[PDB]
DNA sequence: AAAAAAAAAAAAAAAA
């Protein structure tokens, strides 16, 4: 089993 | 109490935290193992508080 | 033509109270001029507020407050809104709204303290109404009321 | 890497036919739908709480500053966000004597205590009600800390403090919402605490329930409440399409009777003929014998489903074109069978099955926040993840104090459009009348429906339940 | 439908019948809020429902 | 030409009588003046009441109270209005109205 | 502690009255503020006044006369005195000087 | 009397 977690991808985002 | 650089035991008054995981197999989206994260106390580093 | 109207106030601390009334007269229909509406800023934003006052104001509505009450820049708008009340031959230019209950009518700004002021310190929409009636008595230049605008 | 879909942040609709994101912003530029003159309030409890009851009406009379305007806009005031006069002269006061209120309070039995002190509210509410000529829309009613201390399960009174109806749940609010139902009186308790918090004291000297940042949302919320109740109109969706019914079935237990029974309770949204929004509960409840089945039997799902499609067809004509089963349990053939049949021809049958336990937590790379509310994992065109619980940029924050849990929504029975279901629910995450906030966690036909069934499940002789939300939220 | 009937005591009922469940219903199962329900009622009903 | 009426009275405390008295009088075609349904916002109120007792006040009406006995605001008005009868010569021009028991 | 005492009057007309009290008063040992007396302008001037009638003035002399009776500035210092003069409870405070026939 | 895969009822804190 892999130690690195599953990433996933989000075409949005935000800033402070 | 800190593997790599992060810290996972810790102190908050008279009560040592530590960082803990349940694991859990699921396969309908894949096969993956789940994990879910929780804080546990205890008095002296040891017994945890009934 | 002077359509337009402008609130002084205090920027750091009366932006929200600025805020309601500039979208609810908006919606209404009226013209509103104010700092906190216009995005970005130069330094000709000081001339620019200047030659509102005095070239396309037609009502002058001052925020009360504690905290605009000694306000250097509201003082100078205020100043040169009392020039252009002169200038103008109209007495009911200045339209202070009082809107906080620690600001007494005791210690009105001398410029002002004469005055006759909406009442905000109760309920707003009180005032809201009270300012509706006065600017419809005045005939103050408005247009069909759409929210979108204000939207 | 997998991709991970957004869907576009729903909008509601205000007065005007003008649209905003939030709830609370459109409210104070926009106003209500519906014009409200006035709010005639009845109060009912101590003398010693009328006061308080006083102060924070005339206090939210006046516009609310709270902490950071961004983080959630500030109240500016009842009258001027509801275009309704609520004000403190003209309420209907009913006193309850300190004497009998402490009479009932210590009793050994909970079960005793709770139905003489519900009681002990609802007969004057009710000979208020009947034998007066004010009229009331609505009902506050005050109740002290105490009480609350001991009136709800597993309160045990100190052993000092003792001084001396198994059919009726031992829950004060839940029990007190059920037995005035047949009566239709649109009641909404207030505790000495969500008053003038100020007041109580704790050891340190810190007000229990400091509101003192957070005064804005609260008259944001309570203002709310008392509109809804009253008879307004406070927002409506707008993205809702023609002919789609929602419905959403809960399951709750009954530990009254032998088994808990599980009672199962419906709610219904769709439109009008216009564009008016229909949005009120569909509670026939269907009781479920076997202790954990939480699969409703053949006739009763017909009968649910057969009084959900003509709830629709008196109100508007025909029957839908989609009907959306929204539900927290998931559907086995059996009741979708029964389903199918009474369903006509052109309707769309869609069983959605909704659930939290999905243990997903979708963490981001840098930064000390959460994953943007509204995210959605598609698994596969019947299954999804959608994180209605998340970081939205106009609240400033996110709705969670850690990492949110998304809804795991897959559709269970029917075909449905994975990408429509999935813009929908958000949707209705977004109509919740209880509390004024940005959206809620748990689509409302789950909430609401979650609701009337506890209210439901606390009075064993509830005869024909009204389907308004306002006599149970 | 109700109105013709023959029989005046089940032709009142029926009458009654038909706007107090719509009222009922109305105050039960709706989201307004009404004050006063104003009960409408033309000539020929006035002239054959009452004794 | 004078052709108001100037209901002077504590305003904090007797709006009531003063609205309803000036809506009769309105009613029954009788010009009337009062701060709290005829004044504006915006003026200098003072100089407004000045000026109108001075030039358009045809008659003045006075609100007597246990409040408006002794008001600061209510005796400036009473003053001008005394000024304004003798400069008018009509002893009648100055009506007080006593609600207070 | 208030000890100044302010003169207020119409500032282009009534020069030769405010100048005279002035230079008398002070002889007279009486501290004395008003416009004239000072030499120079700023912006800052408007707001001044206003300090000393809230700060230090314990006694506000109003030249009055054809000039100054409707005079802006003096109107606005008469309300500001009238203002500190209810707060101070003080009703020997404003003392007008009527020079006028 | 276990297992995993699904259920609800309840109380407590911390924010919104
Ligand atoms: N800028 C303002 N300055 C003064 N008063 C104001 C202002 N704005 C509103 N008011 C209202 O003005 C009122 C001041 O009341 P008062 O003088 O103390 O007591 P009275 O019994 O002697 O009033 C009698 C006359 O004074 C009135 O001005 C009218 O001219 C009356 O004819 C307050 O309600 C204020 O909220």
């Amino acid at each position: 089993v892999s130690n690195e977690p599953v990433k996933f991808k989000g075409n949005v985002s935000y800033n402070i | 109490d800190k593997f790599e650089k992060t810290m996972l035991v810790g102190k908050q008054k008279d009560k040592n935290w530590h960082f803990a995981i349940s694991g859990a197999s699921k396969l309908y989206p894949f096969p993956v193992l789940m994990i879910s994260s929780h804080i546990f106390f205890t008095a002296d580093g040891k017994k945890l508080i009934d | 033509m002077r359509n337009k109207i402008f609130i002084s106030h205090a920027t750091p601390d009366d932006n929200d109270f600025t805020r309601w009334l500039a979208l609810k007269l908006i919606g209404l229909g009226y013209e509103v001029w104010c700092d906190i509406l216009f995005l970005d800023k130069g330094v000709d934003f000081w001339s620019n507020i200047e030659k509102v006052i005095r070239e396309d104001t037609c009502k002058f509505l001052l925020v009360s407050s504690s905290y605009s009450n000694q306000r250097e820049g509201v003082l100078k708008e205020l100043a040169v809104a009392a020039k252009v009340k002169k200038q103008l031959k109209d007495d009911k230019f200045i339209i202070p709204l009082a809107i906080d209950e620690q600001l007494s009518y005791d210690d009105i700004n001398i410029d002002i303290v004469r005055l006759n002021a909406i009442d905000f310190k109760m309920s707003w929409a009180r005032g809201l109404k009270d300012i509706l009636e006065a600017f419809e008595k005045q005939k103050v230049p408005k247009e069909v009321a759409d929210a979108s605008k204000s939207n | 890497m997998k991709e991970l879909i957004y869907i576009e942040e729903p909008k509601i609709l205000f007065a005007h036919g003008q649209k905003c994101t939030d709830a609370r912003d459109g409210l104070a530029l926009f106003g209500p739908l519906n014009n409200l003159y006035g709010i005639k309030s009845g109060v009912i409890g101590t003398k010693q709480g009328l006061k308080i009851f006083r102060d924070y009406l005339d206090h939210i009379q006046k516009p609310i500053y709270n902490s950071n305007s961004i983080t959630r806009p500030m109240f500016p005031g009842f009258e001027a966000v509801f275009d309704c006069k609520w004000e403190s002269t003209g309420i209907t006061f009913k006193e309850v004597t300190n004497e009998d209120i402490g009479k009932f309070l210590y009793n050994s039995s909970t079960h005793k205590r709770t139905y003489d002190l519900v009681s002990l509210f609802i007969d004057k509410i009710i000979s208020a009600n009947k034998n007066e000529d004010e009229n009331v829309d609505v009902w506050f009613v005050i109740v002290p800390d105490e009480i609350y201390k001991y009136c709800r399960p597993n309160s045990v009174l100190p052993k000092e403090m003792v001084q001396t109806t198994y059919n009726y749940d031992a829950q004060f609010h839940d029990q007190f919402k059920a037995r005035l139902l047949k009566h239709t009186i649109p009641t909404q308790i207030f505790r000495e605490s969500t008053l003038a918090w100020r007041d109580f004291k704790n050891a340190f000297g810190l007000p229990i329930r400091d509101f003192s940042k957070i005064e804005g949302h609260l008259a944001w919320t309570i203002s709310t409440a008392a509109f809804y109740k009253a008879g307004g109109k406070p927002w409506k969706l707008s993205d809702v399409r023609n002919g789609v019914c929602y419905l959403g079935l809960v399951y709750k237990k009954v530990e009254k009777s032998k088994n808990p029974r599980n009672a199962c309770c419906a709610a219904q949204m769709f439109l009008d003929n216009g564009d008016g929004t229909v949005f009120k509960g569909e509670v026939g409840p269907w009781y479920n014998p076997k202790n954990g089945q939480y699969h409703l039997e053949p006739k009763e799902a017909k009968a649910l489903l057969s009084q959900s499609l003509q709830s629709y067809k008196e109100q508007i004509g025909e029957y839908p074109k989609e009907v959306f089963i929204h539900a927290k349990t998931r559907f086995n053939h059996q009741e979708w069978d029964a389903f199918l049949e009474v369903t006509p021809k052109e309707t769309n049958l869609v069983g959605v099955t909704i659930s939290k336990t999905k243990p997903l937590k979708l963490y981001k790379t840098e930064g000390d926040y959460t994953i943007l509310r509204g995210n959605a994992y598609v698994v596969n065109e019947r299954s999804a993840f959608l994180w209605t619980v998340g970081y939205v940029p106009k609240i400033q924050t996110a709705l969670s104090m850690e990492v949110p849990n998304p809804l795991f929504i897959e559709i269970n029975k029917g075909e449905a459009d994975i990408k429509q279901v999935l813009k929908d629910i958000l949707s209705l995450t977004k109509l919740n009348y209880n509390a004024c906030i940005f959206a809620d966690g748990e689509p409302v036909t789950l909430r609401f429906a979650d609701k009337i069934g506890e209210i439901l499940t606390a009075s064993t002789d509830i005869k024909t339940p009204p389907l308004a939300f306002k006599y149970y939220i």
